[PDB]
């Protein structure tokens, strides 16, 4: 009755509405029947008289509240639900829902999405606030959200709402919180120009047993591996369904034709005995390589005639050729010389490579500064694939989609992400909360740590 | 790792040096990445932009 | 003893909103006893603080003082009981068989060892039990219970130390 | 005793209760028995990683080497290893093409192990020295040498990365900064300082002053080096023919755009190592003449602004005293009744000297200094830093050793201040061009309250801005900071920097509004100056606020940790004029409106303790009179600088 | 410690595993069913002590430990049948024996883990029935509690079972309550915004015993007009006309405040006042719940609306304007009449040997508490000394009593009643100290100031704070 | 005592083979009288401590 004629609706402060943090009441501290205030900014509980919301509305004169679950704008002091379609922006920002077709037009991103504040922006290129030392997790999240597979999967709540997870499990929050962050980071009409990873980072901290917290920064490669494993174990529900969205979009098959060496301190006869008695035999132990740890070579620690810059460069093809069948690698296992050799059996649609640029010395932990001369336009791994199914993989022209570089000293270091945005062609480099523009030639200059390439 | 163990892997392969190799050791008394190219290009662009800005100055003096 | 975990100085915190002295109402100073008794309520960060058992009911056992007195007798120490029931009348036929008697009619309500036996119920552990294993001579400290109890009143500083 | 000896049995020797002691000694014997039994049975039967690694490598090479080559080539292999070690310690490549590949691999592995061990040892020794461990002169010398070599290698790597990564400052940001500086100069109408004319009126005076200032460094010592002797001879020759010396200086300035190698040594400060760059003698003379001329021209033309603090007019302690006096001189500088809060942010430009773009410096100085002179100064800023066997180039950092650093650093600081303070605020603080305002003074009382920024003193690489934010302004700034950086867990106060020197009663008190407003002011100051040029870190800085919940406004200027406590909050506390206290009265009423309690900053005390420790340790064979003179000089400096605060 | 298993007995029906239920919350009224949460109960066990036994269904009468309805079950709830029984009510909320008066602010040592601590606080609030938790305007995480060992157990569960982080707990305090002593100083004329309405209320302390009669539910306003009027005119000796104009019951349903419609019919229309009667009652309840002095519940008062001006249109009269005006008028009335803070006094029954009763009396002397009655236990040598020590200074009293008696005396506590603070709350002539206990006469002003500082409210509450003229 | 009690309240708010343990290392110096002079354990007039006469 009183709807569509609410005078109090003309006092909502859109600028102060930030629905990123936890959805709890101001005084009640209860997550049930919450109702945020569209004027007072904060969120209270209840939707009627004798409830905290009515008291907060009467006392502070803030006479417009929206229920965080019912998604309806109501005049709490008068208990008269309002009806105004001009307020749909608040509901969209609170609950970002992507249409069936809008979740596929992400490549048709032409117009820049201007936030409700005074800042034009583009969806996907958004900063996650660096709450203490959250740089590694923020970078990993902003890079994983770039992949259209994962972004599309997390942009549809139906794809994960009906997952049969055990009732007494907390890991399901990671699959639920990451979806909210992915949806918010792709909002075309977000009230602000950035999204806070507070909820997702807190969930990650809780669901990791005091590992990769927001207080002390962690390794980007380790954080990415842990997040991928948690998403793969959380996407599946009440079964061993290995065909998860993450497992299908970023996990491939590698066939490690590995072997071992008999002994370094043995004569020809004793070595040949183990070489023939299957004690130094070659075996195929093909596994699922979700991340290919392409190891960079250690810096020579010596100058030369060439290389006016004293930073030892290295080509990507030589770096990635180690995983090929021909290139053999040795593992210094206990009381054995595990001389192995890998071979990529099957390539994932979005290969994720993480170059281990940091190692541990005999008395410290140094970071290798060698640069990875990786062309960021076109590349093919068919020159390093397995000969058995070389022609089986029709598509092999992979292009890098996102690079995360950890600049600075190992102890005190910053984690910057250089991501190649779709829609346009600019490969923007994003800080914790600063979005800049990076030249494509400059992308291959900064020492990359984790890279994700699309196979096209 | 023992100091010996440290150089153990090298010492094992070090025996492969031939007699000529172990006797020719002299007395100690006697495409590609162009890293500087991008830096030079950026510096030139910045200098050109500044000079364009500096071309709008009013009374900058110069003694030949 | 020396602190298990190093404790920062008082000045390490600077008038925090929950640490402002100008807001705490002071009635009595919380001594170390009042903190060691309720560690979880009167000690911030009580890491590895073993709780203590609440008061067990008082053992109101009137110890004997004279063997002449009977075993189960109302001693003067026990406070007197003030003697101030819809009992059915005897007009009915509630008659018991001639063989009905109390179970221990022949057994007396007191005995020579009865009072002494009831005394051993409340006693130091070796006296409390009636069957034990012969422990080692060195493994039987005859003075541990004295030290464990509170120090005697008016003792010199050396004895207290 | 105290239990048994009671009643009729008094003190005596008859106590025969020995079970407890018997048990204790039986337990002690049972515990001791295994050790003594093992000893008796055994009786009756029948930090240095460098030397160790070198010995291991030598043993491995010798055992691998044949007997036909181990007669004399072992010394050759040792010499090759020594050459490899000295090569990695000076960035000089070790190239032995005539050596076996396995031998080269072993040498490289040994060099890497020794480098890691040396780096770890140097880091540990530097940490121990900073903490205050007990060392000697040899250990201190070795640690200083290793630290200097490591710093030189790190600086070479940083310069190489800067060349590889290009200029950090973007073109758009640089253009905007240049436009702002040009607008500021045009508003100030600063006439550029031309090249020194052929008949400058005060050329002889400036040359003599520069020669005197350069000669004063060469104190009468036991002897002087050959380079020092040549420098003294050149100084004498300049003092002999001033006209010819000035002509040579002008010729070098107009032509010598490629100087020689400038040496680099590190002063053995216990806490903060600092470099000592020595320019070439003729180059040093030319630089000193240029610096004196530029300083005189800037003073004549009023190039440097008043808020640039270090000057001859006010010594640093007087600068702190003047800042304290002028803080209370602002209208209603303490009236928190209306909810107003005043925040004085103390910050420093981290790596300001190191992160100075040479190209930007050349493009900016040309707007003020003579174009030829600016180009000469920019070229001099680029040199080959030479130290022992290590030589590296410089492209992204101004050399502090050059005599022209003062003018260059002053111009860079002025540009940074104009960026931070803003165009309108800087104009109001410098007054009209016709009648410029004095230091820490506004042209009018209305112009003092025209913006939150009220007082600001741009010291050398150390900023300090006093902002009197109104209640509405403080609320708006807090809202903006929360919008751009929300902290719903109330974690803003988890990192606020308070002064542990002052007691807990006088410190910032870390309130809810106070901490948030301080963080907002720090962010707004940091968000003004671009991070590409120079960024004031939120950790090493300090934002202190005074409000209804914070009664004391604490500041740390010129190494004197002060704490102004207004009398409005210092009531019921009589004034006892101790030496440490500094009664800061009013301006018009002349009454004591506050009391600026002062104390020596902990950094100054640490520096004094380090100097005393160095003097005691580096005494050595010096006579007791020399040590006494050094101690007297240190004490005189400490007492004369912190005249009052020392009590 | 992650999931919660609600426990109750089926009054009817048969709850079975996997059944969809409609768990009506503690405030799921019939008019506003918004508190309902349709859930799917499942996997319920039987009520065993140390090893629960599962079951498929639960017949009406047995005690069922459901598993899944815990999401909306904060304190107490009644599980109903969805799609049916549309005319249903929620079982009445629990009425506890005693009232919680102790308050303790808690904050994490590391503010990073605040969400974990607040989640644990919500869980422990659900666990303990009488536990009350809230966040005040000062941001403190105050949690109530009956005594001392109660709160010790609450913390030993909060910091070690639910939220494994370390939490810092402030010094325990006592939830003070406001109270008026004298009558209203003058008539307070409070007006609603836009000046459409002008209410007026005169405050007066309630007759002795009537507060304890209302709080004991003896005088139930739920009864009809006749019974309440008789119980007020006879027991309370109120005028037969005055007792026939009651409006509400102060802060709660059973509250120590009485709202009386003392409007003269010659000046105020009964129907027009009734049009604002609901708003006036809501405002009075909110004010009595809040309090004008230290933001605390006001007890033992009888606020009477002397008169009121009411506009015609509901747009101008009532709605969102009468309630704030009502709260302002209530605060002004409770402040104009000479107020006084009240503190909880906890009855303590120390059972000690008669040889040590003197030490028990000596211990209670230093806590501003009188030994009400001493008496020996019939048949037992140990006497049972009974006292009433104020709760404010009663923190740690058990440890002192059991320490001064060498561990031969134990005592308990329960909030028997409330007493007025010795001093005056609105006394600006009394100084305070940061670490020196205020003397006996300087307690009320110190209590008021320290409460308004801890709660973060304005440090000054003058008689002309909420008044219309200022 | 009283001054000591106030100081304690404020505080709460904010080689050589030594044979005999010196009295400095002793405890039980309590400002409060209730925790300093406490009623002894009188065992109902029929018991006492051990060892003493």
């Amino acid at each position: 009755r009183r709807s569509r004629h609410c005078p109090y609706l003309d006092t909502i402060n859109r600028s102060v509405l930030d629905f990123d943090f936890e959805k709890l009441c101001s005084i009640s501290l209860s997550h049930i029947n919450a109702y945020a205030c569209l004027v007072c900014g904060k969120y209270f509980q209840g939707r009627g008289l004798k409830s905290h919301a009515y008291i907060h509305s009467v006392q502070f004169s803030h006479h417009v509240f929206l229920n965080l679950h019912t998604l309806k704008f109501y005049c709490l002091p008068d208990n008269y639900e309002i009806i105004d379609s001009s307020l749909e922006d608040i509901t969209y920002v609170l609950k970002p829902t992507f249409t069936k077709q809008q979740i596929a037009n992400l490549d048709k991103q032409a117009k820049l999405s201007r936030a409700y504040d005074g800042t034009t922006y583009l969806p996907g290129i958004v900063g996650l606030n660096n709450i203490k030392a959250n740089d590694y997790a923020n970078a990993v999240l902003q890079a994983l959200s770039n992949v259209p597979p994962l972004r599309n999967y997390f942009l549809e709540e139906d794809n994960y709402k009906n997952i049969k997870r055990p009732p007494g499990d907390i890991m399901f929050l990671l699959v639920q919180r990451f979806g909210e962050l992915m949806r918010k980071l792709w909002n075309p009409r977000n009230f602000k120009a950035h999204v806070s990873p507070h909820e997702m980072l807190q969930a990650v901290v809780l669901c990791s047993k005091k590992t990769f917290q927001i207080t002390k920064q962690g390794d980007g490669v380790d954080f990415l591996s842990w997040f991928l494993n948690a998403l793969h174990s959380a996407l599946g529900g009440t079964k061993k369904k290995k065909k998860t969205i993450v497992t299908d979009v970023f996990q491939g098959s590698m066939r490690i034709f590995t072997k071992k060496l008999p002994h370094p301190d043995l004569p020809a006869e004793e070595k040949e005995q183990l070489l023939h008695n299957d004690e130094y035999q070659e075996t195929m132990v093909e596994s699922t390589f979700m991340y290919l740890t392409l190891d960079l070579p250690t810096a020579p620690l010596y100058k030369d005639e060439k290389e006016q810059l004293i930073i030892p460069q290295v080509p990507l093809f030589n770096i990635l050729a180690k995983f090929n069948g021909i290139t053999e690698k040795e593992y210094k296992t206990y009381k054995e010389n595990f001389l192995k050799r890998f071979q990529l059996t099957k390539l994932p649609p979005y290969l994720i490579f993480c170059i281990k640029r940091f190692t541990k010395n005999n008395f410290f932990v140094e970071k290798n500064p060698t640069i990875v001369n990786f062309p960021i336009t076109n590349v093919d791994l068919r020159e390093y694939l397995s000969e058995e199914v070389q022609a089986v993989h029709k598509n092999t022209t992979y292009d890098l989609i996102a690079n995360i570089v950890h600049d600075g000293k190992p102890s005190e270091g910053s984690y910057r992400i250089h991501v190649l945005h779709h829609g346009t062609g600019k490969w923007y480099e994003l800080q914790d909360l600063q979005v800049t523009d990076i030249l494509p030639q400059m992308i291959t200059l900064s020492e990359a740590y984790i890279q994700i390439w699309k196979r096209r | 790792p023992k100091i010996q163990q440290q150089f153990s892997d090298l010492k094992r392969k070090l025996a492969e040096v031939t007699e000529e190799e172990w006797l020719s050791i002299p007395e100690v008394g006697d495409g590609e990445l162009d890293m500087r190219k991008i830096g030079q290009a950026r510096n030139t662009l910045m200098d050109m932009r500044l000079s364009q800005v500096s071309d709008s100055v009013s009374g900058q003096t110069v003694v030949d | 003893f020396e602190p298990l975990v190093r404790d920062i100085n008082l000045q390490d915190e600077d008038w925090n909103e929950f640490n402002d002295i100008n807001k705490i109402i002071i009635r009595q100073p919380i001594r170390t006893e009042y903190k060691i008794a309720f560690p979880y309520l009167y000690n911030n960060l009580p890491h590895h603080v073993h709780l203590t058992w609440y008061h067990t009911p008082n053992v109101v056992f009137i110890k004997t003082e004279d063997p002449d007195l009977p075993a189960f007798y109302f001693d003067p120490l026990i406070n007197p009981i003030s003697h101030r029931e819809p009992l059915p009348d005897d007009d009915e036929e509630f008659e018991l068989p001639e063989f009905v008697e109390p179970f221990l009619k022949d057994t007396p309500l007191y005995t020579d060892n009865t009072a002494n036996g009831i005394a051993l119920l409340w006693a130091p552990r070796p006296f409390n039990l009636r069957s034990g294993r012969t422990r080692r001579a060195l493994d039987i400290p005859l003075v541990k219970n004295w030290y464990r109890e509170h120090c005697p009143a008016g003792q010199p500083v050396k004895v207290r130390v | 005793y105290y239990r048994f000896n009671t009643g009729p049995v008094g003190k005596g020797p008859g106590c025969g209760f020995w079970a407890a002691g018997w048990r204790v000694w039986l337990f002690f014997m049972r515990g001791i028995t295994p050790l003594l039994e093992r000893w008796l049975g055994n009786l009756l039967a029948r930090s240095h990683f460098d030397l160790e690694l070198r010995a291991a490598v030598m043993h491995d090479i010798l055992d691998m080497m044949p007997e036909g080559i181990k007669q004399n080539k072992a010394r050759t292999i040792l010499q090759h290893l020594s050459e490899a070690w000295r090569c990695w310690k000076a960035n000089i490549p070790w190239k032995v093409p005539g050596l076996p590949t396995p031998i080269e691999n072993m040498i490289l592995r040994y060099v890497k192990a020794k480098a890691d061990w040396w780096t770890n040892t140097a880091h540990y020794n530097r940490e121990r020295i900073r903490r205050g461990a007990t060392v000697d002169k040899t250990v201190c010398k070795k640690n200083l040498g290793r630290l200097t070599r490591l710093y030189l290698k790190a600086e070479q790597e940083r310069q190489h990365n800067y060349l590889k990564d290009g200029p950090y400052i973007t073109a758009e940001e640089a253009v905007a900064v240049y436009t702002t500086t040009v607008h500021w100069l045009e508003s100030r109408r600063f006439s550029p300082i031309p090249f020194p004319p052929l008949s400058y009126k005060h050329d002889t005076k400036l040359l003599i002053l520069a020669l005197e200032r350069l000669k004063e460094a060469y104190s009468v010592k036991s002897r002087l080096n050959q380079s020092q002797r040549e420098e003294l001879g050149l100084i004498e020759q300049a003092y002999d023919n001033p006209h010819e010396a000035l002509s040579r200086i002008k010729r070098h300035l107009l032509t010598q755009r490629a100087f020689k190698e400038v040496g680099i040594e590190f002063m053995d400060l216990y806490s903060h190592l600092v470099p000592v760059y020595d320019v070439e003698p003729l180059e040093k003379i030319t630089d000193a003449y240029l610096d004196q001329y530029l300083w005189y021209e800037a003073d004549k033309r009023r190039l440097f602004p008043p808020w640039i603090k270090p000057a001859d007019t006010e010594p640093p302690p007087l600068l702190v005293y003047k800042w304290c006096q002028g803080i209370n001189n602002l209208q209603d500088v303490w009236e928190t009744s209306e909810g107003e809060c005043n925040v004085m942010l103390e910050s420093r430009f981290e790596k300001m000297y190191e992160k100075i773009d040479l190209t930007l410096l050349n493009r900016l100085l040309r707007l003020i200094v003579d174009h030829n002179i600016a180009d000469y100064m920019t070229a001099k800023n680029n040199v080959v830093i030479n130290y022992k066997d290590m030589n590296h180039t410089n492209s992204y950092g101004i050399i502090r050793g050059l005599q022209f650093a003062s003018f260059i650093v002053q111009y860079y600081g002025l540009v940074m201040d104009l960026l931070v303070l803003g165009l309108h605020r800087a104009s109001e603080m410098a007054g009209p061009p016709q009648m410029p305002n004095d230091f820490l003074s506004f042209q009018d009382i209305a112009t003092e309250a025209a913006h939150p920024i009220r007082l600001f003193c741009r010291y050398i690489d150390r900023i300090h801005i006093f902002f009197r934010f109104t209640a509405d302004e403080a609320r708006d700034l807090i809202q903006r900071y929360l919008t751009e950086h929300p902290d719903p867990n109330n974690e803003n106060i988890v990192g606020y920097n308070n002064k542990k020197c002052w007691p807990r009663d006088a410190r910032m008190r870390l309130m809810k509004h106070d901490v948030n407003l301080g963080r907002a002011v720090f962010w707004d100051i940091k968000n003004r100056l671009p991070r590409s040029v120079t960024t004031v870190q939120w950790e090493n800085s300090f934002v202190s606020v005074y409000s209804k919940d914070n009664p004391n406004l604490l500041f740390n200027m010129c190494g004197f940790e002060c704490r102004i406590l207004p009398k409005c909050r210092t009531s019921y506390e009589e004034f006892t004029h101790k030496d440490g206290v500094w009664n800061l009265q009013n301006e018009v009423t002349k009454e004591r409106t506050a009391q600026c309690f002062l104390r020596v900053d902990d950094e100054s005390m640490q520096r004094f303790h380090n100097r005393v420790r160095q003097i005691l340790m580096a005494s050595g064979s010096t006579t007791f009179t020399k040590i006494v003179n050094k101690w007297n000089t240190a004490l005189i400096g400490l007492m004369t600088y912190f005249r009052e605060a020392v009590v | 410690g992650v999931q919660f298993h609600a426990f109750g007995r089926v009054l009817s029906g048969t709850i079975h595993a996997g059944q969809p239920v409609k768990v009506l919350g503690e405030n799921y009224t019939l008019e506003d069913e918004e508190d309902s949460q349709i859930c799917t109960v499942g996997r319920l066990w039987i009520s065993v002590a140390r090893y629960h036994i599962e079951v498929n269904r639960v017949p009406a009468g047995n005690w069922v430990l459901i598993e899944g309805v815990d999401q909306p079950i904060v304190k107490t709830a009644t599980i109903t049948e969805p799609r049916g029984n549309e005319e249903a009510q929620i079982f009445r909320p629990l009425k506890f024996n005693t009232t919680s008066v102790i308050k303790i602010a808690v904050e994490p040592v590391n503010p990073s883990e605040l969400p974990k601590m607040l989640d644990g606080l919500r869980k422990v609030n659900k666990s303990y029935p009488s536990l009350t938790t809230k966040v005040e305007e000062s941001g403190e995480h105050v949690i109530l509690g009956t005594g001392e060992l109660y709160l010790d157990c609450v913390m030993h569960d909060l910091r070690k079972m639910y939220s494994e982080i370390d939490i810092k707990v402030a010094d325990p305090v006592v939830t003070f309550c406001e109270t008026v002593v004298e009558t209203s100083s003058l008539k307070c004329f409070a007006e609603t915004p836009n000046k459409k309405n002008k209410i007026t209320m005169i405050a007066e302390p309630l007759e002795k015993g009537l507060a304890e009669d209302i709080e004991n539910e003896v005088v139930q306003i739920t009864w009809n007009r006749k019974k309440l009027g008789e119980f007020f005119q006879t027991k309370y000796d109120w005028d037969l006309l005055a007792a026939r104009s009651i409006w509400a019951f102060g802060p709660d349903a059973t509250g120590p405040n009485i709202l009386v419609d003392d409007t003269l019919p010659s000046e105020v229309d009964k129907a027009l006042l009734g049009s604002v009667k609901d708003s006036i009652v809501q405002g009075f309840q909110w004010g009595t719940r809040e309090g004008p002095l230290c933001d605390e519940l006001i007890r033992n008062v009888k606020f009477k609306i002397l008169d009121a001006v009411v506009a015609q249109e509901p747009l101008h009269r009532g709605g969102g304007q009468i309630i704030p005006t009502a709260r302002r008028v209530v605060y002004s009335a409770f402040l104009m009449a000479t107020p006084r803070l009240m503190e909880p006094y906890y009855f303590v029954e120390v059972q000690a040997p008669a040889d040590c009763v003197s030490a028990v009396y000596t211990v209670l002397a230093r806590r501003r508490g009188h030994v009400t009655q001493d008496a020996p236990i019939p048949g037992s040598p140990l006497y049972t000394i009974k006292a009433f020590i104020p709760a404010i200074d009663s923190f740690g009293f058990e440890t002192d009593l059991r320490t001064h008696t060498q561990g031969q005396a134990f005592s308990l506590s329960v909030f028997h009643h409330w007493q007025i603070v010795p001093g005056d709350p609105l006394d600006k002539s009394i100084v305070i100290r940061p670490l020196e206990p205020q003397p006996a006469p300087h307690l009320a002003r110190e209590f008021m100031i320290k409460t308004r500082r801890r709660k973060g409210l304005s440090e000054d509450v003058s008689i002309s704070k909420f008044f219309d003229d200022p | 005592d009283k001054s000591k009690e106030l100081h304690a309240i404020k505080e709460r708010y904010l080689r050589k083979f030594v044979f005999e343990w010196d009295a400095s290392e002793d405890t039980s110096i309590d400002y409060n009288p209730l925790y300093k002079e406490r009623h002894q354990v009188q065992l109902l007039g029929r018991g006492f401590i051990a060892g003493i006469d």
